């Protein structure tokens, strides 16, 4: 059987588990020697209730753009942490005794419970590919529909309550999001965008020496620009610094941040004077910062990301719908927090935005080859391998999931990817019949990324325009365009 | 249409005209090349679409 | 095929019926495990034309 096939590779594979526990040591060294340079500092933040950390990807998952890594070892490195957390039986008999074996018994019974070592195959690539077709996939696609009903039921909410909490604007991009499964048509990102309008708006507040300030996009543009040019730093400080003042003024007239005047944030104002303190009509007691003249506006290099997420947070989500996400993305979930299940997801997100990263250095999609993108596909769980896809559904498959990947929100993550692992069983033998037209294919160029989609009006949907449709659309796909021709 | 147009619309005029003036000055031939490449534009854009040749 | 059975006489199971239509047998079954037999505003939300019917 399979625990004697195992048994009999068990002495031939601890030497490359400790090598492999070597190559794991030097990479983490490596990247944690960039990141302690690089990268800022993301404080641990609790949740409403403050008792247990919360988080987000776009605080924690940071991407090293220029990362001098290949892409197949930043694969190995991800494969080879995942071994390090299935190697974890082995400390049963160590803990529970000389009867502890049989719990390690179990492990090696499944080959799918095991790491890299006790497979036969080379390349990290045949050898995920492998253990996804035998075990991970299986477990995946009887998870995938109850995440989906849960999110609904999350947005929905429970016990016919629908008319108290849905909103009526997003109705028809939630149907065509959740219900494609009934008409087999294909879905669109944007409309899977679209949910975030249960959310407010996310703000990032940046920190000066006198007042926060209201990230923008002409600010952003603006120090884009600023450092693009490439000038000397006491050039870059002082038009950084002019660029603040101006939207200081800006949110000043617009009526101050966003912040003020939402439920659960705000801005305090200049403290009271209690009693005898109190010099006549002056109740008030101004900081010691409105000291300081405003032309001194200063960045102290501070930041503060508010995702605003009323309803979509992580928090909010549960016992549940977080094990199950973690399930569905084939992570650690038993017995543990949802602090620590949301930690874990998020270090999955960050590991695609660097791998995403990494491929875009490598040349995009097209420079990789066909079992590297279905294992690609695989870790990002949008393919099953009971569909075999072809190479362009593939790539426009990868785009629009890393475009929605670089939203940072899991919640739409994970409604558009459980869209992919609906599938159903007829009970009868000659039906399905088999089909005549020809496998499903497309491009990157139908996925429409560069353009805005209003939300479709209720029981009022709208046809889908293809891309090319749009004026100049040959000079704005020309990027995609000479990719393909290439 | 310069008269009526405000500053930036009559900077992207005057932009305008002087690209006129250039394919003046090279006899429609800087003129041509881009016509030449936004037909290789569209020649490359149309067979990628065929997703059922 | 299945209301052929229903024309000949045949008495069908609600589930063995249920069969016979597996997309809404998924979802069916999905809203069993999570346990709640109630229903109404969903349809009043989706198809607004439906409010107050
Ligand atoms: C038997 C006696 C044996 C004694 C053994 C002593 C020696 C053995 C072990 C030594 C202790 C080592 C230190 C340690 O374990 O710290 C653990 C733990 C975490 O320490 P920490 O690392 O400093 O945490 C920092 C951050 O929280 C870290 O944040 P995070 O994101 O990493 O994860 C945080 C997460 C913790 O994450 C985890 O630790 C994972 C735990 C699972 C793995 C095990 O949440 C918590 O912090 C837990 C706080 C507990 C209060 C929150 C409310 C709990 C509600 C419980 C359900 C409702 C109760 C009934 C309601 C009905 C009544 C109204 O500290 C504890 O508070 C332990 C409390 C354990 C008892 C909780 C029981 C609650 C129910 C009581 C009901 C009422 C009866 C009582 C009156
Ligand atoms: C056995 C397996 C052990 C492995 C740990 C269990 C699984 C991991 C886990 O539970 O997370 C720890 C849990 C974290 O929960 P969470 O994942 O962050 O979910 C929070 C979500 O926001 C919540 O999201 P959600 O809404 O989806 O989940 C709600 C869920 C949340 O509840 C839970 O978290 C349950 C978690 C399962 C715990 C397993 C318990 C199994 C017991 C058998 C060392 C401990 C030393 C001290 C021992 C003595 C306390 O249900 C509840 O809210 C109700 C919980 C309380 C049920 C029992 C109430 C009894 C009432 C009796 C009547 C009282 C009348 C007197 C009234 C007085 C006047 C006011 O934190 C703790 O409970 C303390 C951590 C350290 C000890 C954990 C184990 C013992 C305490 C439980
Ligand atoms: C405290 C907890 C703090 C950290 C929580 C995280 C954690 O513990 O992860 C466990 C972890 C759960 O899996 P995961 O971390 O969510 O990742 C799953 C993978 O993604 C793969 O996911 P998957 O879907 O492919 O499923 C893999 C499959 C296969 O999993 C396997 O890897 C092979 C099966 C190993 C079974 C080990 C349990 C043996 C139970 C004792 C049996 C009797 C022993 C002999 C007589 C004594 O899982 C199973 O069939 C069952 C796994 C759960 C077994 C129960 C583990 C007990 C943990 C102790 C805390 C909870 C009690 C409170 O268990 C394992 O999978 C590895 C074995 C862990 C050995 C830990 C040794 C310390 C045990 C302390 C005992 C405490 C007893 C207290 C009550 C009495
Ligand atoms: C009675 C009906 C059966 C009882 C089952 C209850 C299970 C208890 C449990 O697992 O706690 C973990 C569970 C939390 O665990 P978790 O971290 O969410 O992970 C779920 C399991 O890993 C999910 O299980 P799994 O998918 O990992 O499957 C493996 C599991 C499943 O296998 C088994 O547990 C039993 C095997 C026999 C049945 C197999 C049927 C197939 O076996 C194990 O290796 C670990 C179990 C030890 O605790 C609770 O949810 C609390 C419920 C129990 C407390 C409620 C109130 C009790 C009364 C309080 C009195 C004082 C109040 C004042």
């Amino acid at each position: 059987t399979a625990v004697v096939k195992n048994l009999a590779k068990l002495p031939a594979a601890t030497s490359q588990i400790l090598t492999n526990v070597s190559k794991l040591q030097t990479f983490h060294g490596l990247l944690e020697e960039r990141r302690d340079k690089y990268a800022p500092l993301a404080y641990h933040t609790y949740d409403n209730l403050k008792q247990k950390t919360t988080w987000h990807p776009i605080a924690h998952a940071w991407v090293d753009e220029g990362l001098p890594v290949s892409k197949k070892e930043y694969n190995e490195y991800c494969w080879l942490k995942k071994d390090m957390q299935r190697l974890l039986p082995l400390a049963s008999p160590f803990v529970f005794g000389i009867y502890g074996i049989l719990p390690l018994a179990v492990w090696l019974s499944n080959d799918g419970y095991l790491p890299s070592a006790f497979s036969s195959k080379k390349d990290i690539v045949s050898k995920k590919l492998e253990w996804y077709s035998s075990y991970g996939d299986d477990l995946r696609q009887q998870v995938g529909p109850m995440l989906q009903h849960r999110l609904k039921r999350h947005l929905r909410g429970t016990l016919n309550n629908e008319h108290r909490l849905m909103l009526d604007e997003v109705t028809e991009s939630y149907k065509e999001i959740f219900y494609s499964h009934y008409t087999g048509q294909l879905r669109d990102v944007r409309k899977c965008a679209h949910l975030r309008l249960y959310d407010g708006t996310s703000t990032v507040l940046l920190l000066t020496n006198k007042e926060p300030v209201e990230l923008t996009s002409e600010l952003l543009q603006k120090w884009n620009a600023i450092k693009a040019a490439k000038l000397s730093p006491e050039e870059e400080k002082k038009a950084r610094n002019e660029a603040l003042i101006e939207a200081y003024k800006e949110q000043e007239l617009h009526g101050g941040p966003h912040v003020k005047h939402m439920q659960g944030y705000g801005i305090p104002a200049d403290t009271p004077l209690l009693g005898e303190n109190a010099k006549g009509d002056q109740y008030t007691q101004p900081p010691e910062s409105a000291s300081i003249p405003l032309e001194q506006l200063e960045w102290t290099g501070d930041t503060v990301f508010i995702p605003a997420e009323y309803r979509t947070e992580m928090e909010d989500w549960g016992r549940e719908l977080t094990k199950l996400a973690n399930q569905f993305l084939l992570l650690p979930w038993r017995f543990v927090s949802n602090a620590w299940n949301q930690r874990r997801l998020v270090s999955w997100f960050e590991e695609i935005l660097q791998e995403d990263a990494l491929i875009a250095k490598e040349g995009g999609v097209q420079a990789l080859s066909d079992d590297e993108l279905k294992v690609a596909l695989l870790d990002r769980a949008v393919i099953r391998c009971d569909e075999e896809l072809t190479r362009g559904d593939m790539e426009a498959r990868y785009k629009e999931i890393s475009w929605l990947m670089s939203l940072r929100n899991p919640f739409i993550v994970l409604a558009w990817q459980t869209g992919y692992y609906r599938s159903t069983y007829s009970p009868e033998d000659d039906l399905p019949e088999a089909s005549i037209l020809p496998k499903l294919n497309r491009t990157v160029l139908d996925v429409d990324v560069h353009n805005e989609l209003a939300p479709d009006h209720p029981e009022k949907p709208l046809p889908r325009v293809h891309p090319a449709l749009y004026p100049n659309s040959h000079l704005a796909l020309a990027k995609e365009v000479a990719v393909l021709a290439k | 249409q310069l008269k009526t147009a405000t500053e930036a619309e009559r900077a992207a005029i005057e932009a305008d005209i002087a690209r006129y003036q250039e394919y003046l000055d090279s006899d429609l031939e800087k003129l041509k090349q881009d016509v030449a490449e936004d037909t290789a534009k569209k020649q490359k854009l149309i067979p990628l679409l065929d997703r059922y040749p | 095929r299945l209301h052929e059975r229903r024309l000949r006489g045949d008495v069908i199971d609600e589930w063995e019926e249920l069969d016979y239509h597996p997309l809404v047998r998924d979802d069916t079954y999905l809203a069993i495990d999570f346990g709640d037999p109630t229903f109404g505003r969903y349809i009043w939300k989706l198809f607004p034309h439906t409010d107050g019917d």
